[PDB]
């Protein structure tokens, strides 16, 4: 198994799941949102 | 060992079966073989 | 301040005691997360493991 | 160019609760309301360092609404747009359309008025609801009516969730469905069907989640909606706005029902598995194993299709692929529309949600078609309606609310007219 | 049938009026009943509590029934009188600073030989504080120098309740001259931990009335004499009702006194509203267990709590946490056998000792537990 | 917001209500002293459905006791969570009906019902938006059946737009307390089919069968059976007090379950029920819960569901579960045993999921089936009734108090046309 | 994945199954408390065939014990590896049949078989894809033969598409326990030839002779006999539980060994079996195993195979071997003793290799031969049946319970036509 996934599982071992599905799933850490930028999706076309 | 007069003659909960999370005896062992859990993490 | 006024309960702002209690809970959770990440390695040093929820 | 989005019912506001999560994650907005012009179609910038969405959640039971008022996105909508009633309509079309509607619709449309007034370049509306329930069906139909008499000329994108054939969680949803279509015909402009069992099979087969909750379903539905509006939000090589679906996809004043699909719906390890390119995703967009409505398009003939491409897509290979599609003979078109396609290409790739199940792919496809399998779906619903109505079951709840048998008979013959229209158009 | 009756009083949690609940306890069926003294009406019917030790109930004791802790002020019946005339013998068995360094073994010996500790308190006495004590011995110059010795170290004072309690304690102490006690009986506690006749490790009241007065001096109604709480560099440890009941308090405190300096400790039988506050931060975590169950076990009985401080005086939180080991007794027993939670912690919620967990948190818990609860 | 008031009638109803308020208080985390000491903030948010804060976080139940003997009042101040109640709400007679339906409906009713109507009026107008009323009583007793039944009549005459739940135990011949059980049950049924919206039929026979077989207990005292019915009632009204991924209020459950205005007698069950010796050997999955739900030995009525058909059914799940798993299980059950369900209604099984399990359990269920097998129970009651009525036994204490024979013939008519129409839809 | 449920009937069946589950749990490395403690990962992927994960590594066997007298169940819970079964799987009567086939098939069956059918059903749909059922019972006793036989009939009627193994011991006059042995065996075999898919015949006489000659034991208790039968049963099922260079499932062996629908009575052997004094003096090669395998004194039936011909034969090997050596050894055995094989079927030997040996051994084998020497056993039994039935001894304890005489004549005719067609194909 992936080491990071195993680490995430042992992290979730401590949470009691005493909250609702909504909060437990839609929770976000402040570092989860990346600032907006021109990614390499389809932007190499217009940057010629 | 019976006093013929004072002795009482003749032959003499469900929460525990309902909410077993509180029961201290019925629990997970909480320590398992590493090989077993490494199989389980990919299996389940 | 210790508690809120009458307008705080309507504005939804939590009182001082409530906010300090919540923050304390969460800091504690962080500490125990670190401790669990330590105990997992200490167990795999022996060959045993923690049980993980499903 | 600005568009507002209303959410009616237990299902609609959860789907929207995934949509707005997706939007803030795409535009780099923190859920607390600030960033650390492309957003302008959704978020109005009030004052400074704050963006509030152009939407209204509304429902009659307060439990799911104040679950939002206490969830993570408290600071996004403050508590005055989230309209909440006191008691539920409880799967009762008449109760939602006449009893509680008459007290909630005025406040709702009074709020939507000053939302539109804050807006300046209003494109259209898009609504979110499931027709099986009571609130989403009844007062949704009442709301669409009053909005159509309000503006009329503006496009209304109805993304409805229909009942799946065999997997179903209610009992009277045939009654509520039929009563919903009777108004959804003559009110909305472009109505997109999204069933549940097709999504279940999708996450079972491709994404291989074997225990999927509602979060995963609403997550990928939000991906489809986001892929629909990416042409309005971001600049691409070939942009397509909301007014195009009105012309390109609806050949008749009453035939507006659209099956959606999406590709590549791929997990985090099958992405490394598969070599991703444009030809195969253009293929994968057309097999019934990746459609959002459980129906067989092999049985039907396509009327018109639309293809939203996102990411690393050049136009030569999408042209080559649709050339291969039109020359294949496993699918068939109608003899009316030789130009059966409408491409659209945008530069931004779809984003990932941390804790989600989808990986960061370079490109993606949202297919939206029009066919006659939908005419088959409505007949499937009409049959199971007629069986229960044959014994007059559950009727006394509706009459007890204050409705009668007349609207039942006329909605029945209305769908009968719709069935005739689809079968004559198929010829 | 047999019935033991006591008027107990119970102040409630948010309308201040105290009042008597009279209580009937049946030993044969382990059954407790309650009828309010005022209003002539029943409060609690013939229900099986069976959670109160019959030995534990005595005059002035505090027992919690159905989430209300009501101390038994005094019995009503003369039958109950004779029956509890037997048990309710109280004495003040305080210790001297020379033996304070090894008091864990002493308390172990005490409760393992057989006794009851009702109330326990550690303090440091000022000169006027030691002179307030020993009031009867004011004329003796021997005692006038004793008081200066006594004012030096940290003293411990415990109330012992037992059948024949005054006599058993005057027995187990041994004569005041510890040298002659060493010669006479090695099992005597004074002979075991005594230096000189001038210095005796343990002091025992010789009269019931004298004990009743010194007990009042030490922990009277509003009296909290010689409080000695050092907030800086200290941690809080809770000896739980499990250990209080079984008597492993001596087994734990000597062990922790071996590694750290122990400063301030008391027997606090909390109310539910105090336990909720003290604990309320561990409801987020799942290793601790149900918050409601964990709080319930803590209110189910008396508990000791000591201020632990380290030799170096830098910080005691981390070293004491390594000493305490994991939060679960199973995890401790597997990978930290030297931990005391592993040593005598039964299971998840019946763990032996509770401990502070954060450096920002140690002094907060300590000053709370030793100023806030005690003042109230 | 949505409001439920609770009414307890008769000795059996009062003791059931006592255990019910015990279980509810435990789920919301308030101690018997009336203060809040729970953990999750999900508990604070919907306690207005059952409680009112009085002065500083003190929650009194929104319940009305109703009886005729003080011995019941002692037995409800008996247990803990007994002092939590409302002293004024102890509206209470003094004579005692004593297993006489006429005494509970004509004599003592005339002097007690005005008082209970006033106090229930105060409890109704104390809150803003009523959802419904919830009464717990019996069908065999006198002070429970007749008094509570008139109470139901006067209330439906007062508030005709609110829901009504009635937890009613029904007599069975194997476990039969009194001898006039059919004389009271038939009249209770006669009035309930025209007044109440739906009724949850219970019985002690099935409860003892459960406690013997699946619980493997030794001594199931009455506190246990009341604990089981309490867990059932908490499972029914969990969707109002707790958020879920698919919400189902009381009226929503009623309109999904009741196809005809007279077809509203439900059989109920609960899951999981495990013996403490075999609890460790069992897994916790949705199919594990379903295989015990649809077991006929787990129903709480003396009505074998495989002796008839289901008209509709409902399954309220508690705990974080997979929705796809919920629906596929209901579909598989509906497809395998295809003959045991009614034909002319598609998808007879409505379901709902809540995120909050009961305390101590990881994942629980509550089944409510509106089957046609209830006609067997009404038949086994009506036969006892007509056997006694052919010889007019025990009739004089009833007719001599104000009642007449025509009422008994009307009860026969309504019971009989009722069971004929269940047979019609069978 | 592919699933095998276990059904144990009667006293012998329960004690055999006890040893069987001891040795299987030993192979998969689970301790007698029910948790995993093995070392290799190979054991984990194929415990789903014989177990169900309950909670935290709690693997309960997919077994069902069934009898009529609590002595056997107590002896099951007494020994080790008795604490791992699910107590709900201890489906169990109270009266006791006691060597009366009519008691085991007509009276006590009517109230035990519905219950065992309930639990075996619930245990069948608990898994996804059934491979078949596996029943261990006797043909001499009453509660084993009769009850197990009816269970086989009910099961083959419900799930006719799944495989079925029956390990059945038969009585012999030399080791004779009871008096009604032919009255039991004849009727059970009469029912097995139309219900069971295949049967593995055992007998205590050959086992005693094996422990005398080859094992050279002093006191051959029942523990070792059941120990040998367990090793046989683990040997036949090892293919599913472990990978191998050539895998042979249950249906694969059936279609390889059964040429005609009534020719399905197998005799079994086992290798290696060596005395402890000579345990280290021996070698471990495939020829060494083959010599001990094809020996006539190693069969586990009282039927000398050299008095007949093998219709077919099969050998399942366990351990690291070279299939070239395996196949040439089979070829040598078929070429040398060419008279002992049938002519009109070439290459009468099916083989298979699995790469995991049993615990403590380097290499083992399991022989399954469908020969025609079994007709000696059935003539040996049927002649005793005729000797008793011709003068109607003991007949009335059967006729007085529901059975009639034509059933006995039916079993006679079916036994006779079976042995005649065996003699025909010889
Ligand atoms: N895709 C999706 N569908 C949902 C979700 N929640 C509910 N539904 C569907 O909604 C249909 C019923 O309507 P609901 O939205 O649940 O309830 P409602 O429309 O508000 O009507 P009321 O229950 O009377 O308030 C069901 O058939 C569900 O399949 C969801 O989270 N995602
Ligand atoms: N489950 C349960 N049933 C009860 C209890 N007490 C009485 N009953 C039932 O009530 C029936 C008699 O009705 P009763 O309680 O006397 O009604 P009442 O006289 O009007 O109050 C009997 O058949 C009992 O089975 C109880 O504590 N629990
Ligand atoms: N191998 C073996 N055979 C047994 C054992 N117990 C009994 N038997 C045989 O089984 C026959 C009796 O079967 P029995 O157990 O009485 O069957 P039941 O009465 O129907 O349960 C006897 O001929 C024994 O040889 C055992 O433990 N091992
Ligand atoms: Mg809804």
């Amino acid at each position: 198994a992936a080491s990071a996934e195993v680490e995430k599982l042992t992290v979730k071992s401590v949470d009691p799941r005493k909250t609702s599905q909504y909060a437990d799933d839609y929770h976000k850490k402040p570092a989860d949102t990346k600032a907006f930028s021109k990614t390499g999706g389809g932007y190499w076309i217009s940057q010629r | 060992g019976i006093d013929p007069a004072q002795h009482r003659f003749g032959a003499v909960g469900v929460r525990k079966a309902l909410q077993p999370g509180l029961d201290p005896s019925l629990q997970a062992p909480k320590v398992l073989p590493k090989l077993h859990e490494d199989f389980k993490a990919t299996a389940t | 301040t210790l508690a809120g006024t009458s307008s705080d309960r309507d504005a939804g702002i939590k009182s001082g005691v409530q906010t300090v209690k919540a923050a304390r809970q969460a800091r504690l959770r962080e500490l125990f997360e670190r401790e669990a990440l330590m105990y997992e390695k200490e167990l795999n040093a022996r060959g045993l493991s923690l049980v993980k929820p499903r | 160019r600005e568009v507002i989005s209303i959410h009616i019912g237990q299902a609609g506001i959860q789907v929207g609760n995934a949509c707005w999560e997706l939007y803030c994650l795409e535009h780099g907005i923190q859920p607390d309301g600030q960033m650390p012009d492309a957003f302008n179609t959704f978020f109005s910038e009030t004052g400074a360092g704050k963006h509030v969405p152009r939407c209204i959640f509304l429902d009659l039971e307060p439990t799911v609404v104040d679950e939002v008022r206490t969830g993570t996105y408290r600071q996004l909508f403050h508590p005055e747009q989230l309209i909440s009633g006191k008691e539920d309509a409880a799967n009762n079309f008449a109760r939602g359309h006449y009893t509680i509607g008459k007290e909630i619709v005025d406040l709702a449309l009074d709020r939507i008025r000053k939302l539109a007034d804050n807006c300046t370049g209003l494109q259209g509306f898009l609504v979110f609801n499931a027709v099986g329930g009571g609130t989403g069906s009844g007062l949704g139909s009442l709301l669409l009516e009053r909005l159509s008499v309000d503006y009329g000329k503006k496009s209304k994108l109805g993304f409805t969730v229909y009942p799946s054939p065999q997997v179903s969680t209610a009992v009277v949803e045939p009654y509520n469905s039929v009563l919903s279509t009777h108004s959804l015909l003559e009110h909305t402009d472009v109505a997109v069907m999204l069933d549940n069992e097709a999504i279940y099979d999708i996450c079972r087969r491709s994404l291989d989640i074997e225990r999927p909750t509602y979060t995963n379903l609403n997550r990928l539905i939000a991906q489809v909606i986001s892929s629909l509006t990416a042409s309005l939000r971001f600049d691409g090589a070939l942009n397509v706005d909301i007014t195009e679906f009105q012309t390109n996809l609806v050949p008749y004043p009453r035939i507006h029902f659209m099956l959606s699909s999406y590709a590549p719906i791929i997990s985090a390890e099958k992405a490394y598995h598969e070599q991703l390119s444009v030809a195969e995703i253009t293929n994968a967009a057309f097999e019934p194993a990746s459609m959002m409505v459980k129906c067989d398009p092999r049985h039907g003939k396509y009327m018109a299709c639309c293809l939203m491409y996102r990411g690393d897509v050049v136009p030569k290979d999408v042209n080559a692929s649709v050339a291969t599609i039109k020359t294949k003979r496993t699918i068939q078109f109608v003899d009316w529309c030789p130009t059966g396609f409408k491409c659209g290409i945008n530069y931004q790739p779809p984003t990932v949600v941390p804790g989600g199940d989808l990986a960061k792919v370079q490109r993606a496809v949202c297919m939206i078609s029009n066919s006659t399998a939908i005419g088959e779906i409505f007949s499937r619903l009409d049959h199971k309606f007629d069986l229960m109505y044959a014994k007059r079951a559950f009727v006394h709840w509706y009459v007890g609310e204050g409705m009668e048998e007349g609207e039942f008979s006329e909605a029945r013959e209305d769908l009968a007219a719709l069935e005739k229209d689809f079968e004559e158009v198929g010829a | 049938n047999l019935r033991y009756c006591f008027i107990s009083e119970w102040l409630d949690p948010a309308s201040g009026i105290l009042w008597k609940y009279q209580l009937f306890y049946y030993p044969e069926s382990k059954e407790v009943e309650m009828v309010d003294i005022k209003n002539r009406r029943h409060f609690l019917k013939r229900t099986k509590y069976e959670e109160l030790k019959p030995s534990l109930l005595f005059l002035g004791s505090v027992v919690t029934v159905f989430s209300r802790q009501l101390k038994l002020t005094e019995y009503g019946d003369e039958f109950t009188r004779n029956r509890m005339e037997s048990q309710s013998e109280r004495t003040l068995a305080m210790i001297k600073p020379d033996a304070y360094k090894n008091m864990g073994k002493i308390i172990n010996a005490i409760c393992q030989s057989g006794f009851l500790i009702s109330k326990l308190r550690i303090g440091k006495l000022s000169k006027e504080e030691a002179g307030e004590f020993y009031a009867v011995h004011a004329g003796k110059p021997f005692v006038d120098r004793l008081t200066d010795f006594m004012s030096s170290g940290r003293v411990v004072a415990m109330e012992l309740v037992a059948p024949g309690a005054i006599r058993k304690w005057r027995e187990l102490i041994g004569p005041t001259d510890s040298n002659q006690a060493r010669a006479e009986a090695p099992g005597s506690l004074r002979a075991q931990f005594g230096t000189d006749k001038t210095f005796n490790a343990c002091h025992g009241s010789d009269a019931p009335d004298t004990a009743a007065e010194e007990c009042n001096f030490w922990f009277g109604p509003g009296r909290y004499p010689g409080k000695c709480d050092l907030a800086a560099g200290t941690t809080l440890c809770l000896v739980k009702p499990h250990l209080v009941a079984d008597g492993a308090a001596g087994l734990v405190i000597d062990l922790i006194q071996e590694s750290f300096e122990v400063t301030a400790g008391g027997l606090y039988n909390l109310d539910r509203n105090a336990a909720a506050e003290f604990l309320e931060v561990y409801k987020g975590v799942l290793p601790a267990g149900d918050f409601n169950s964990m709080v319930e076990q803590l209110t189910s009985g008396a508990c000791i709590a000591l201020e632990v401080a380290d030799r170096d005086g830098a910080d005691a939180v981390e070293p004491f946490r390594q000493l305490a080991g994991p939060l679960d007794p199973e995890l401790g027993r597997v990978l930290r056998p030297a931990s005391l939670r592993a040593r005598f912690g039964l299971d998840a919620v019946r763990n032996g000792v509770h401990c502070t967990d954060l450096p920002e948190d140690g002094v907060l818990e300590v000053n709370y537990f030793f100023t806030i609860l005690p003042t109230a | 917001m949505r409001e439920i008031v609770h009414i307890q009638g008769g000795q059996c109803g009062n003791q059931i209500g006592a255990k019910f308020w015990e279980v509810v208080s435990d789920e919301h985390g308030i101690d018997p002293t009336g203060t809040y000491h729970g953990d999750s903030d999900l508990q604070l948010e919907r306690i207005n459905v059952y409680f009112n804060e009085a002065t500083g976080g003190r929650y009194v139940p929104r319940a009305i006791l109703m009886d005729l003997e003080p011995g019941t009042m002692d037995s409800v101040r008996s247990g803990p969570y007994g002092q939590i109640f409302r002293p004024d709400n102890f509206v209470f007679g003094q004579t005692g009906a004593g297993n006489n339906w006429a005494k509970g409906h004509y004599t003592e009713g005339a002097e007690l019902i005005d008082s209970v109507l006033d106090v229930v009026r105060k409890e109704a107008e104390s809150c803003d938006c009523l959802q419904g009323f919830q009464v717990c009583h019996s069908l065999g007793g006198g002070t429970g059946s007749g008094m509570g039944t008139l109470l139901i009549s006067k209330i439906r005459e007062e508030y005709p737009d609110r829901m009504m739940l009635t937890f009613s135990v029904v007599p069975s011949p194997k476990v039969s307390d009194t001898v006039v059980e059919p004389y009271n049950a038939t009249l209770s049924v006669h009035q309930l089919v025209e007044n109440a919206d739906e009724c949850m039929v219970l019985d002690n026979e099935a409860l003892y069968d459960i406690c013997f077989r699946t619980l493997k207990l030794t001594t199931p005292t009455f506190g246990d059976l009341n604990h089981l019915i309490s867990a059932v009632m908490s499972g029914i009204t969990c969707c109002l007090r707790f958020p879920g991924q698919l919400n189902a209020d009381l009226r929503k459950l009623a309109v999904n379950l009741i196809p005809f205005p007279r077809l509203h007698f439900f059989m109920v069950g609960f899951t999981p029920l495990t013996s403490r010796g075999s609890q460790q050997y069992r897994a916790l999955t949705v199919p594990e819960l379903t295989q015990q739900m649809w077991d006929a030995k787990n129903m709480m009525c003396a009505a074998d569901p495989r002796h008839g058909r289901y008209l509709t059914a409902s399954a309220l799940f508690r705990g974080r579960m997979s929705t796809k798993e919920v629906d596929e299980q209901m579909l598989n059950v509906q497809n395998k045993n295809s003959s045991y369900f009614v034909e002319w209604i598609p998808n007879n099984v409505k379901s709902s999921v809540c995120d909050i399990p009961p305390k101590g359990l990881k994942m629980s269920a509550t089944f409510i089936g509106n089957s046609t097998a209830i006609q067997e129970m009404f038949k086994r009651v009506s036969e006892q009734f007509t056997a006694m009525f052919r010889r007019k036994a025990f009739l004089h204490w009833y007719t001599g108090e104000g009642m007449d024979e025509m009422e008994f013939t009307e009860a026969e008519s309504n019971m009989n046309d009722l069971v004929s129409e269940y047979q019609q839809y069978q």
